[PDB]
């Protein structure tokens, strides 16, 4: 029904991307106005993405996914090279950022006004991911209402700060905004930067995957669901920009690596060990979205030629997707022993807004080219076609913008094509190959007790 | 791909369910051994030291109003023309402001005169009421004077001291319940028994509350006139006229800083050159820049008088007091003699030139009130070229800054070999560079320690982070 759809879109669609944006999103703007900006900007972008896959997930009616949404409007290898990008940088690189602030927010209570050393935050970070991907190897029944928890938990983490931000507000009115738009004298070649750090505050919409009759009267029911729904997170995430800018100077925020520990270290009251623990409770409620919805991702991928059957086998007892769970971590932990965030969220949103801005290309390509198909309803013609054009054009400027780290990313999905041919278009080039990859597959098979089911 | 009933009867197997417990077995140590070593690096953590709580006037700057009449201009020197200012004032993130003696007094005669009564010539008890509430408003303390005698020659009245001394303690009761944030005297030296009344009034000044100041003012340059002052007292700040009676070489103005720091013993302090004066009256026109780098980086409160920032010369100016001269707000503050002003001799044709004067103040006057290792950092000097002055400040693990002045017209390369600092923050072999007095070096360009040269009356202020 209704309030139980903006409860799902306002619980998968906050997380803990506002503890981890506002410092990239000033940095790479000047002032306090147009951080705002790109603030409210990011929202109405990530409204119109959310209505265009929701728009178009619904005129295809297939088993979810916008792989199969690549695929049924481009066929082949573009979707092949989803699934591959998909597996070797979205999903690692996603999981080593959450997993990369979790570990910071708890190291708080121990370093207070002091500095950390990396390797104290890395090696507490692997112990995190991995308790999470063991919980996730057992029972799936526990794994939900872990998730349950969490979610309120994340709630009452913005809460506790957007409470004492405004009790600052409305007393004595104390402002530093003064001069908003006055910036740090240019900024034109890290525009999209900021686009990168907003946009993975807002991340979330695009697993949701949306299908006709499940929801009572579907005709009006998920666009106003989205669009109540989203504007409410806007709303929710601009006024704690301001809550964060209320009692910070732009130029403290830029020195500080956890702006919610000095957002609470000078508004005390002798429990603020309370927001380390909520933040760090919000974190881990994005690390425990894991493995699942990349679980049915392969399911899919591996139903007709990609992604070799061994993926997406099912544990006998405690029904549960094992070798998910062992061909992401060796690859998280990989990502997490290297380079920071500044690097991983450039090299994951390159593929993945590019990708995405493809599919949304292609729903405008289905809509005009083959007028049939019809529609349980419909966006203007503008929307989609606005979003993907500020979509590629924010992922082609961001190659003039730090290239050594994004263009690995395009040397990657440019390797995807002589990963191809390779491995779908031939027919058994050795003899040596598949009767050596057999045993691969029986062994661990074996090894895991794993079966397609 | 195997099915289900030709799995289980393979993987029950003896030997495939001993190497899958085997293989359990090793991941869970694997990862008890990552457990153990973060302990371990959190454990073998460097400590860090904790911080002093420190008051609001050791916090930046105080900005000495002694004269109001002559800050704005003739007929416009009241308290409500002051409330325009104190934005111009928050530009130069000074934190307190000495206001002068507003209080009424006529003449040699203590009995017509009184230290609770305002003189009607510069406001209303209500516009000071609203300067002190627009000012804590703006987070700007301010710090009343309350010299009796302040239009004349004798300011103490030297006839008796009874009824003096009476007064003021009837006065600091009277202007703490209005919500003044401290208090100045001055010519102490003309007041006699003064380390007891001193004692009296810093009890009666802690004893209202504990954020609230004294000052106390002479004008003996002699060391242990000061020292017999601060006999019974550690919270007094005493403002002397230690620094300026020399200071031509570097030799002595170092002489004179540490062997102050020795004497006291490391307490904290109050950096200026006179009481009542400018910094021009003690130093030709080069060593304004050179002074205004030494005075925001030394372990203490540094005090300036208005128009300090601009380089307010009485004696480059026509017919004045030269002990208030008048503010140049404009082209067009100086009313008489036209012409007399000029572009670079005013604060709006200062307050666009990024290699001014009032830019180096305000450069400087931010980086005092910010960062951390100048506020309550440690104080090491050390042996350099014949006419520098180096030193050192550093906190604990924050950014570590050097300073290195040349008192001489001299061109001298630094010499640096420290040899004498504590271990941790000795020198590094590289650091970078903030700012220079002088244009024609780049701001933001490391340069190794050894081939410093200086040009002539020229102050750098490099700095460098903790390392080993
Ligand atoms: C710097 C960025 C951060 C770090 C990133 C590191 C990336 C390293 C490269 C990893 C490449 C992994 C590619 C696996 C792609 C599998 C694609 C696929 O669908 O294979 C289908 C094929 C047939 O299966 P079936 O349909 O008959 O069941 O089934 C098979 O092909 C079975 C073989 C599966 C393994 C494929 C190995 C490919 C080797 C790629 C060369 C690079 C590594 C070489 C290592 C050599 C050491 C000996
Ligand atoms: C510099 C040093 C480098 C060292 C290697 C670094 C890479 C580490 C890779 C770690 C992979 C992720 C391990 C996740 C472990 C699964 C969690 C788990 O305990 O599953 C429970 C499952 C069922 O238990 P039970 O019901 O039998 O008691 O119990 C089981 O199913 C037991 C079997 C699973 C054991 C998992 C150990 C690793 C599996 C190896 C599979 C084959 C490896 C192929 C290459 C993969 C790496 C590139
Ligand atoms: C966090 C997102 O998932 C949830 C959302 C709400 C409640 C629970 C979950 N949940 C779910 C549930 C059973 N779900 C499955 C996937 N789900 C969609 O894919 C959106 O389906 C839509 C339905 C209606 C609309 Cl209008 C749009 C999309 C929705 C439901 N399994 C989990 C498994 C392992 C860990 C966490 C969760 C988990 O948290
Ligand atoms: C004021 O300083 C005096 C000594 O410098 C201390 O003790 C006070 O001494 C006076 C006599 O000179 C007494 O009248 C007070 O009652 C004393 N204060 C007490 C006993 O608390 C003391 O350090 C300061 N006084 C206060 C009240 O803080
Ligand atoms: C500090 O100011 C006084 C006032 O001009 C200087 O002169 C002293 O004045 C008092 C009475 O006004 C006399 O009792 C002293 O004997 C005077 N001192 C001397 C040395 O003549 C005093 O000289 C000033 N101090 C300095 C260092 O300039
Ligand atoms: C000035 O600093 C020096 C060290 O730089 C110290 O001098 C010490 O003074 C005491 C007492 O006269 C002697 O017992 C020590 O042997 C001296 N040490 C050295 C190294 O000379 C002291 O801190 C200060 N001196 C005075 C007289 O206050
Ligand atoms: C303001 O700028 C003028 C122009 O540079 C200064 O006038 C010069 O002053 C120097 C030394 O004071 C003389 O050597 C030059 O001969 C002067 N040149 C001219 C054209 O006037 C003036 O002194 C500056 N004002 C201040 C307060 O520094």
């Amino acid at each position: 029904t209704l309030l139980r759809g903006v409860s799902i879109i306002i619980g998968t669609i906050i997380g803990a991307g506002i503890f981890i944006s506002p410092k990239g999103v000033l940095q790479n703007t000047g002032s306090v106005g147009m951080s705002l900006t790109i603030w409210t900007v990011c929202g109405v972008l990530s409204l119109f993405g959310a209505l265009s896959y929701a728009e178009l997930g619904t005129t295809i009616k297939k088993s979810g996914g916008h792989y199969t949404y690549i695929l049924e409007v481009f066929g082949p290898l573009p979707a092949f090279v989803r699934v591959w990008v998909e597996l070797l940088i979205i999903r690692p690189a996603a999981t080593a950022v959450i997993s990369l602030a979790f570990g910071r927010y708890i190291l708080e209570p121990f370093f207070i006004q002091c500095e950390i050393p990396e390797l104290a935050i890395k090696l507490i970070t692997a112990v995190g991911i991995t308790v999470v991907m063991v919980l996730n190897s057992m029972s799936v029944s526990w794994s939900a209402r872990i998730q349950i928890f969490l979610t309120f938990c994340k709630l009452t983490a913005i809460l506790i700060i957007i409470v004492p931000g405004v009790m600052q507000l409305i007393k004595g009115q104390t402002q530093n905004f003064k001069d908003a738009f006055s910036g740090r004298d240019s900024s034109i070649t890290r525009l999209p930067l900021a686009f990168y750090y907003g946009m993975y505050a807002y991340a979330g919409w695009f697993y949701l995957n949306f299908v006709t009759e499940e929801v009572e009267n579907p005709e009006k029911t998920i666009p106003l669901a989205i669009c109540i729904s989203m504007a409410i997170v806007t709303i929710g995430y601009v006024l704690t920009n301001v809550a964060y800018f209320t009692t910070i100077n732009a130029e403290e925020l830029l020195l500080s690596n956890a702006v919610a520990v000095t957002f609470s270290e000078r508004l005390l009251g002798n429990f603020s060990l309370a927001v380390p623990i909520f933040v760090a409770l919000s974190c881990f409620g994005s690390m425990n979205g894991g493995v699942f919805a990349v679980s049915r991702l392969f399911y899919v991928a591996s139903r007709e030629g990609h992604l070799p059957e061994i993926l997406s086998m099912i544990h006998v007892r405690k029904h549960t997707p094992l070798p998910a769970v062992i061909v992401l971590h060796p690859l998280t932990m990989i990502m997490l022993f290297s380079g920071d965030l500044d690097s991983l969220l450039n090299f994951l949103s390159f593929a993945r807004w590019l990708f995405i801005g493809l599919a949304v290309a292609g729903l405008i390509y289905l809509r005009y080219k083959c007028p049939d198909m019809h529609r349980p309803f419909k966006v203007p013609l503008f929307i989609p076609a606005l979003f993907s054009f500020t979509c590629l054009f924010m992922v082609a400027l961001s190659l003039y913008s730090d290239p050594f780290s994004t263009g690995i990313g395009f040397v990657i999905t440019l390797t995807g094509v002589p990963a191809y041919y390779l491995f779908i278009i031939w027919d058994k080039k050795p003899r040596w190959f598949r009767i050596m990859s057999e045993k691969i597959t029986r062994t661990l098979q074996i090894i895991l007790e794993v079966v397609p089911e | 791909g195997l099915s289900k009933e030709e799995l289980l009867k393979v993987a029950g197997s003896p030997g495939w369910v001993r190497t899958r417990w085997a293989l359990l077995l090793l991941f869970w140590l694997g990862w008890l051994g990552m457990l153990a070593g973060a302990v371990v690096i959190i454990v073998r953590a460097p400590r860090c030291r904790e911080l002093p709580a420190q008051k609001w006037w050791h916090t930046g700057a105080l900005y000495r109003i002694g004269d109001l009449q002559a800050f704005q201009g003739h007929g416009a020197g009241n308290l409500a023309g002051l409330k325009g200012r104190l934005d111009y004032l928050s530009s130069l993130k000074v934190k307190g402001l000495v206001l002068g003696p507003i209080h009424k007094n006529q003449k040699d005669d203590v009995a017509q005169t009184d230290l609770l009564q305002i003189d009607p010539n510069f406001g209303s008890k209500e516009d000071f009421d609203s300067l002190l509430q627009s000012a804590k408003k703006k987070s700007i303390r301010v710090i009343l004077d309350l010299t009796p005698n302040y239009r004349g020659e004798n300011s103490w009245f030297s006839t008796q001291v009874d009824t003096v001394a009476t007064k003021v303690k009837d006065a600091l009761e009277f202007w703490l319940q209005a919500g003044v944030d401290g208090f100045q005297v001055r010519d102490i030296e003309n007041l006699k028994d003064a380390s007891s009344f001193l004692a009296e009034w810093q009890n009666i000044t802690k004893g209202f509350s504990e954020d609230r100041l004294l000052i106390a003012g002479t004008n003996s340059s002699d060391l242990q006139q000061i020292l017999s002052l601060l006999e019974s007292n550690k919270d007094l700040l005493l403002t002397s006229s230690y620094l300026s009676d020399s200071g031509s070489t570097g030799e002595h103005t170092k002489s004179l800083v540490t062997q102050y720091l020795n004497a006291t013993g490391n307490r904290w302090c109050s950096w200026s050159l006179s009481q009542a004066r400018l910094l021009t009256s003690f130093l030709p026109a080069q060593l304004l820049r050179l002074y205004q780098l030494m005075l925001f980086t030394l372990p203490g409160t540094p005090v300036f008088s208005y128009g300090d920032e601009i380089g307010l010369d009485a004696a480059a100016l026509p017919g004045q007091p030269m002990e208030a001269p008048v503010m140049l707000w404009d082209e067009s503050s100086f009313p008489d003699i036209p012409g007399a002003v000029s572009a670079n001799m005013t604060v709006k044709g200062q307050s666009e030139d990024p290699g001014s004067l009032l830019s180096l103040f305000r450069r400087l006057s931010d980086q005092r009130s910010k960062e951390r290792s100048l506020l309550h950092g440690d104080f090491h000097a050390f042996s350099a070229g014949p006419g520098l002055f180096s030193y050192i400040r550093h906190w604990d693990q924050n950014e570590r800054f050097l300073v290195v002045l040349n008192f001489g017209d001299v061109g001298l390369s630094a010499g640096l070999q420290a040899s004498d600092l504590p271990a941790s923050a000795s020198l590094p072999a590289k650091a970078d560079l903030l700012l220079s007095t002088q244009p024609g070096r780049e701001e933001g360009s490391p340069l190794e320690l050894e081939r410093l040269k200086l040009e002539p009356h020229e102050g750098l202020l490099l700095r460098f982070p903790y390392a080993a």
